């Protein structure tokens, strides 16, 4: 998921 | 979690420091005035929000303790809620326009170029008019703000007792706010419960918003792919 | 308007006596849906008569209490229904001879969803120990509020918050304790308008005065 | 309307 990338990064 | 250690004005100077810029819209007169460059350009506005908007989730207080999982349900619930009540603060000053970018300030007539867009339109508008009569302050809203994003998804999931005292220790640092400004008790109470019961139009106007998306940005998609 | 002239304990009075009866439903995924529709039809009469004695609601024109009717209706059926609910954890007590847990709820295709927002919503109303006179405000607050956005009615809910925070300071709530639960109760609200807007969306998408109630969101 | 006349 791409919102789950962005609050990993 | 240092989210409940901070003091009512710690926690809106915090507030203050996360706002997202605010971002303008492509201005292509190659483009012709149609439903598909309207939808293009507030689409193509919204996608670069988002990604600011994430960043600006983090540094409210009591976020980063939540488990990814929570992080993520979160920001898939509330994500045009914020988008709304960020629009709708940035028009205040505007009536009858909404302010979706400094070089895009649109009224309800242009608000028909996009079939059913005008109903919503209305709503952001007169949303914005009960805030400009308010004389709603900056740091409520940006304390607004951050209750949408810890309270529109948290009945659907102990992380929910933590989210609930953040909340509280949000409350009162509305109540703070109020109480320095001259307010009485009675005068305090009531304009926190005007406040509050916005959000429930702001709810609303996402609903309503959500509905009419996922019937006609990878990221987007995502986000729209949670609400169906 | 006299509405806004009454005290506290008249005002918590006045709404508790306006009170609607608790009705029973009638002695499959269409036999679920029948029982429902039947039901809410028959609460929605009883609805029109409490909305009108709702202090500040027949001072409104015709055209405006029908437009807070048509926004409110489903918001109205939801809360009261959480509010039966609340001494039966674990269900949902449509009727008192109409008592159904979430595995029931599955039968019919997509209602399990509401099923369980619904639990949850009267699972956070029994921890929060919601009062009748808490109740009976938060629903009237409902009505006058939902459909306000599409300056008496303002007036008329400013009164509804001194009455809930009356009945707080008089259980021994501190000011930080009133203002806390005074914002709980009303954030609360936000997932019962969620809730709403999701059991629209699938109800025109399968009674004479539902169709018209059920029309005003079309 | 039905709610019209409910209402009177
Ligand atoms: O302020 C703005 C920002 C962007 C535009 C844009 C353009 C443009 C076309 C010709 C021209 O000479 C100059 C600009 C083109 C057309 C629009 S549009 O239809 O996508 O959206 C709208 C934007 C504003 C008003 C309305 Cl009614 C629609 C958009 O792209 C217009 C006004
Ligand atoms: O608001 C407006 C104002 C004007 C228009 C106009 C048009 C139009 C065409 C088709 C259509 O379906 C709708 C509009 C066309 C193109 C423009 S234009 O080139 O004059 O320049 C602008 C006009 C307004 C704003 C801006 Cl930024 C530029 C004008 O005539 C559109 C929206
Ligand atoms: C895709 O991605 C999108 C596309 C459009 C938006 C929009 C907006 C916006 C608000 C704030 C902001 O900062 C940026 C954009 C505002 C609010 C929504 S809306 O309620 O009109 O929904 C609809 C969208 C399209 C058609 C219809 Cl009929 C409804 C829409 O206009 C949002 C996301
Ligand atoms: O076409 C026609 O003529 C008939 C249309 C009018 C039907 O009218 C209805 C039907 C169902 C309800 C219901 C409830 C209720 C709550 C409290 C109460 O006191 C009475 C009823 C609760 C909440 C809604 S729900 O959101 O779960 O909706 C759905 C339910 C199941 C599946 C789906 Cl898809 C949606 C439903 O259960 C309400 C009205």
């Amino acid at each position: 998921k791409i919102l789950h990338r962005l609050l990993q990064d | 979690s240092l989210a409940l250690s901070l003091t009512a004005d710690q926690m809106v100077s915090a507030l203050l420091d996360a706002e997202p810029p605010i971002l303008y819209s492509e201005y292509d007169p190659t483009r012709p005035f149609s439903e598909a460059s309207m939808m293009g350009l507030l689409t193509n506005l919204a996608d670069r929000e988002l990604v600011h908007m994430i960043n600006w989730a983090k540094r409210v207080p009591g976020f980063v303790d939540l488990t990814l999982h929570d992080q993520v349900h979160l920001l898939e619930c509330a994500w045009l809620e914020i988008l709304m009540i960020g629009l709708v603060w940035r028009s205040m000053e505007h009536p009858g326009k909404l302010l979706f970018a400094p070089n895009l300030l649109l009224d309800r007539n242009q608000g028909k170029c996009v079939e059913g867009m005008v109903e919503i339109f209305d709503m952001l508008l007169a949303t914005s008019s009960r805030f400009r009569m308010m004389n709603l302050q900056g740091e409520e809203f940006v304390c607004l703000k951050s209750i949408i994003l810890l309270n529109s998804g948290v009945y659907t999931f102990e992380e929910k007792d933590h989210i609930h005292r953040v909340l509280d220790k949000i409350t009162d640092t509305l109540i703070h706010l109020m109480a320095k400004a001259g307010l009485t008790l009675q005068q305090q109470h009531q304009r926190l419960a005007q406040l509050l019961l916005i959000l429930s139009h702001i709810r609303h106007m996402s609903n309503k918003g959500m509905e009419h998306l996922y019937s006609m940005s990878d990221l987007l998609l995502e986000m729209l792919d949670a609400h169906r």
